[PDB]
């Protein structure tokens, strides 16, 4: 007529951000260049946008993650600009792609990191960024893809 | 986009193979897995071995990363120690982006003077010009968020075990300082108050 | 737009993707003995055999259920049940032959022994079960939707310019106000709040739960007989928050149709009222012709998340019978009454105080069944304390009929400091104090825990006090739970009687690649198969390891789901590396669902791979025939290789090269090796 | 009559390890984890069908159907609780008087299975989650 207790024992761990950039393959569309356009180094292209997404995660542990961008550097000066990976015929010449930021700072491709600042969109929270291309004194009718890094350090 | 089991990995003193689970939530996305561990100096070390260390997933699905100990004893048995654990995902006219997901791995020595619950309390706060200094005597690694000097938040900052953090502090802030570290899991802990000492 | 779009639930699972079984066999044992040792009458010998069998061939799951009894003085093989089960993905019901219970809500438990074909609501995504509003709305322009709790949001997502409904919304409990507000990229925002209060027999908006049972009525009870019956149920969600359940109970004498209606009515509450009309022929040649109303209530909450209140009222008029007064023997005091009121109120956010009261009132026999129940219970940090009160006044002169109880659980890791290895910190201290308002006292202090690496062997040595008669009945038990079945063995001592309890339990299942031994089964199970991995503890689960041939069983998973299956690395053998440590498996109701683990057994090995003194490219695929081995070179000519002989050869594929090595015993016998073999 | 097996008395259910992701949400639920109730020497003649109704500490009113997990040194996790299911599917109310689904009693050893589950009411925070509750056996 009477019994006893029981009791239930478990852990709830908290799980790290999935990132997803753009759109799938972490893929983002550039437009073609320009040769007449891109003549001299301060010369750009369309600033394409898009953004990165931290789903399947907490507010919190997304909002205190901090974000920084790398790659390869094309040259000394050009720090920012982001040297293109091709090695084919579609390689041009004197070409790269520039990650740039919110405002439209020029974001350092060496490692600093920042921090994220996520806006909480309906779904998730979100960073946008954009993309454009940088000519360094001349333009070349072939296919610039490149090859950029993302590092989420979770604080 | 694939994702850490935690974030934050603890391996105590005396283990053999940590683990670490990567999943895939999207359902078509093919990845290569690269994983490896670096020291507190952001420098590429064998001192521990991510096995597999690269490796293709398919769609959706989840591994199980070993973290393989080489330190042969070699680490302090006194305070903790501090790794950094880096997974990237290589998606294989466009750029393509490579995500490097970092995390904090925790060599814990297996006995130590203080348990992990009473570390968060015991964190003083000098107070100078332009300096906002975190001592912490606990043998942890000190993870202070909402650094609250009165009405501003300063940063959020790492306060290594028996070491004394430097904070840069506008002059305006108040006396009164809050602020509320990570724990283990890695939720929030309440909010405390410092003290000056 | 979004309501013309085929858009799928949340955590949906294509049928196609659930997993039927295989082919194999199922043997359940449950073996019982008490050894009662008295002063006055010696000792005996109690033994209780109770065995399931099962046979999961294609989809058709039989089952069958024995008993075995022994005294210390005869064998009686007793049958209990046997079922053929089955599953209907297309009418999204499950079938069952042979014997079986009716589940019915709006009618009484029934056991019988024929074919029930009824709705199933766990082949449902998790999101569409319980009851919760859908979501009507037409949007001007493409919006963002965001359908969002009194705490926080729920449903976030895009609609389309064009008509739009919601279904995702989960059950979140009893009472939810949703708060619908859409933006649109124009205008500006649109919100509107619904209220809703649930009630179990409430379905959700054009979701159709169905039953229909036919066959003979069994009872335990030998006087009652087994007339043949009929007994359909249906259950439909009509828009706008209403719900319409019927049900007819046909049989030889009894015949019987309910009809019922349930009302969502928001702020105010949850209604339910339902007729039943029967007409039954009694024992006697007497047919009697009554209805019965089964009004049912539940309020809101009341002030801020308080008080919740229940009132079910039932009221049976006089020639009311059920099913049972229909179907006792050839020759063999109706309820006029009966009221359930029940408030729960919260204090403190720990406190939960409990009243229940049930008030039943017969024909011509005035007196009252009052049963008055008082519970307080509260968490105070690891002390959680409990004060039970009770008071039954029945119809056959049961008098006051008081109880109080006390408990409190005390865990030690209350003094015990958080790292502490000790093995005290999975203990807790239980004290337990009842009085009958008499005088009669019991009390009992006991420790309990686990004290196992695994935290499978279970103690718990509780003494105690019985004081009208004063009895120290002492009380010792000891539960493991390893990989190849349960064994409890336990002490119980008193003042001149002393039982020793012994039993096991185990699950067998004769499948495709032999027979596997492991904990008892419990419905569905997952034969997790990883031959040459001998001895790896799985995840999640207490106490369920592959034997020596590598295969293991699950006792449980859930139907119909995602769930993961993961091999525990650490506690596996370091000569042995797994390709796969998760996998995915979507079981069927009662399958038998393989999880194959491919594990190779050759040690671990981490080549440095050099080609012309360059080393390999990022991507080269590093294979091996000799032990059917594969790798990806990761970076500065480092392969990984599982599963790899002492002496060997390498094949290399950047986009056809050849690696010979040799290593040395102390290398095999280290964890991980790492060698440098220059490639041809 | 009879009464509860010797061991089931006191028992302790691990439930394991549930991700934010798996709870993210109100409503959202882990995986059910099997826990079953012995009783032995219960006879068809004394006592025919039984039943159990649990008795703990709802975290919120709203939610009565769950438990309320205990505060811990290292740290409680929050918005989450402890759910039981039944044979049948349903959940239970932690109400003293609110029994269970009736079941046939055959006679000597009689097990009774339920399922024990994470229910989050709204984002659950990380941490170690343990509740208690205590039940009571009424026989007919």
């Amino acid at each position: 007529v009477n019994g006893g207790t029981v009791h239930f024992k478990g852990e709830v761990v908290n799980a790290a951000c999935a990132v997803d950039a753009g759109s799938v393959d972490q893929t983002v569309q550039l437009g073609q260049v320009r040769t007449a356009s891109l003549a001299q180094e301060g010369a750009t292209s369309s600033a394409v946008g898009f953004n990165i997404q931290l789903n399947d995660c907490d507010t919190n542990v997304a909002s205190k993650a901090a974000v920084a961008f790398l790659g390869t550097a094309i040259d000394a000066g050009h720090t920012n600009v982001l040297a293109l990976q091709s090695s084919a015929a579609g390689s041009a010449t004197n070409v790269g792609v520039q990650i740039l930021d919110r405002t439209g700072a020029a974001l350092t491709l060496d490692g600093a990191t920042f921090s994220s600042e996520t806006t909480l969109n309906n779904g998730t929270n979100t960073i946008p960024f954009q993309a454009r291309y940088f000519a360094t004194g001349a333009a070349t009718p072939g296919a610039a893809n490149a090859d950029a890094t993302f590092k989420v350090q979770y604080q | 986009g694939v994702a850490l089991g935690a974030t934050r990995v603890i391996y105590p003193a005396g283990q053999k193979q940590e683990q670490l689970a990567v999943t895939n939530n999207d359902e078509n996305s093919t990845y290569l897995i690269q994983s490896w561990v670096e020291n507190a100096d952001g420098v590429k070390d064998g001192r521990f071995i991510v096995t597999p260390p690269l490796f293709a997933m398919k769609g959706k699905k989840e591994n199980t990363l070993r973290i393989l100990d080489a330190t042969n004893n070699q680490l302090p048995q006194d305070r903790e120690s501090l790794f950094w654990m880096n997974v990237k995902a290589i998606p294989s006219n466009t750029l393509q982006l490579a995500i490097i997901s970092r995390i904090k791995l925790y060599y814990r020595p297996a006995k130590l003077a203080l348990p992990p619950d009473q570390a968060a309390e015991k964190l003083r706060f000098r107070r100078s010009a332009n300096s906002l200094t975190l001592i912490n005597p606990t043998p942890y690694y000190l993870t202070v968020t909402e650094l609250n000097a009165g009405t501003r938040v300063l940063e959020n900052a790492l306060v290594p075990p028996m070491g004394e953090s430097t904070v840069k502090l506008p002059s305006d802030a108040g006396s009164n300082i809050t602020y509320r570290t990570i724990n283990d899991y890695g939720a929030l802990t309440p909010k405390m108050t410092g003290v000056m000492e | 737009p979004q309501a013309f779009m085929s858009n799928r639930a949340r955590g949906y699972i294509p049928p196609e993707l659930w997993d039927p079984g295989i082919n194999a066999g199922l043997l359940n044992y449950n073996f019982s003995g008490n050894s009662v040792q008295n002063r006055i009458g010696g000792n005996s010998h109690y033994a209780y055999l109770n065995l399931q069998s099962g046979l999961n061939i294609g989809a058709w799951r039989l089952r069958d259920n024995t008993t075995w009894s022994y005294n210390s003085s005869k064998n009686k093989w007793q049958h209990i049940n046997t079922w053929l089960e089955r599953d209907i993905i297309p009418l999204r019901s499950r079938l069952t032959l042979g014997d079986g219970y009716t589940q019915g809500d709006i009618f009484d438990g029934i056991n019988f022994r024929g074919a029930q074909l009824a709705s199933d609501d766990n082949m449902l995504p998790d999101s569409q079960r319980g009851f919760a509003p859908v979501i009507h709305g037409i949007a001007r322009g493409t919006a963002q939707v965001t359908i969002k709790q009194n705490g926080y949001d729920i449903y976030n997502s895009t609609v389309p310019p064009g008509p739009f409904t919601i279904n995702d919304i989960y059950a979140a409990g009893n009472s939810g106000d949703l708060q619908v507000t859409i933006k649109e990229a124009d205008g500006s925002t649109q919100i509107f709040t619904v209220p809703y209060s649930s009630v179990p027999l409430l379905q959700r908006e054009g979701h159709t739960r169905y039953s229909i049972t036919a066959g003979e009525y069994r009872s335990g009870n030998a006087q009652q007989e087994k007339p043949r019956f009929f007994q359909s149920t249906l259950l439909h969600g009509l828009p706008a928050g209403w719900t319409i359940y019927g049900g007819t109970q046909l049989a030889d004498r009894y015949r019987a149709f309910n009809f019922g209606i349930g009302k969502n009515m928001g702020a105010l509450g949850a209604l339910s009222v339902d007729m039943t009309q029967a007409n039954s022929t009694l024992p006697d040649d007497s047919q009697h012709d009554g209805q019965s109303v089964r009004f049912l209530y539940n309020k809101s909450l009341n002030e801020s998340g308080t008080n919740i209140q229940l009132v079910g009222y039932r009221y049976s008029t006089s020639g009311y019978f059920n099913f049972a007064d229909t179907t006792y023997s050839r020759m063999n005091y109706n309820k006029r009454g009966k009221l359930q009121l029940t408030v729960t109120q919260q204090l403190g956010r720990t406190s939960t105080l409990y009243l229940s009261g049930s008030h039943q009132t017969y024909w011509g026999t005035s007196n009252v069944d009052e049963q008055f129940q008082a519970g307080l219970n509260t968490a105070f940090e690891d002390i959680n304390w409990t004060l039970s009160y009770s008071l039954t006044k029945n119809a056959w002169q049961k008098g006051r009929d008081q109880m109080l109880a006390l408990n409190v659980n005390i865990p030690f890791s209350h003094w015990l400091r958080s790292d502490s290895k000790s093995q005290w910190r999975h203990a807790s201290a239980s004290y337990s104090m009842s009085h009958d308002l008499n005088g009669r006292m019991t009390n009992l202090a006991g420790v309990y825990g686990t004290l196992l690496e695994d935290n499978n062997l279970s103690y718990s040595v509780q003494t105690g006090y019985a004081g009208g008669n004063s009895g120290s009945t002492g009380y010792a038990t000891l539960n493991y739970r390893g990989g190849y079945g349960n064994a409890n063995i336990g002490y119980s001592h008193s003042d001149d009687i002393k039982q020793l309890y012994y039993g096991v339990s185990g699950g067998v299942l004769a499948h495709a690649n032999g027979v596997t031994l492991g904990q008892p089964l419990n419905d569905t199970v997952v034969l997790v198969k990883a031959p040459g991995a001998k001895d790896a503890k799985v995840e999640n689960q207490t106490g369920v390891r592959t034997d020596w041939r590598g295969y293991a069983v699950l006792p449980y998973a859930t139907e119909y789901r995602e769930n993961r299956v993961a091999l525990d690395t650490n506690t596996l053998a370091d000569n042995v590396d797994l390709d796969n440590a998760v996998a995915n498996v979507v079981p069927t109701r009662g399958a038998i669902v393989r999880a194959e683990f491919k594990a190779r057994v050759g040690i671990k090995l981490l080549m440095t791979l050099t080609h012309n003194n360059k080393p390999l490219p990022f991507g080269a695929m590093v294979t091996s025939e000799s032990s059917q081995s594969s790798g990806i070179v990761a970076d500065n000519g480092q392969v990984y290789l599982s599963g790899m002989p002492l002496a060997g050869k390498v094949q290399v594929k950047w986009g056809h090269c050849v690696a010979n090595y040799q290593l040395p015993p102390e290398s095999q016998q280290q964890l991980l090796t790492q060698l440098s073999a220059e490639c041809r």
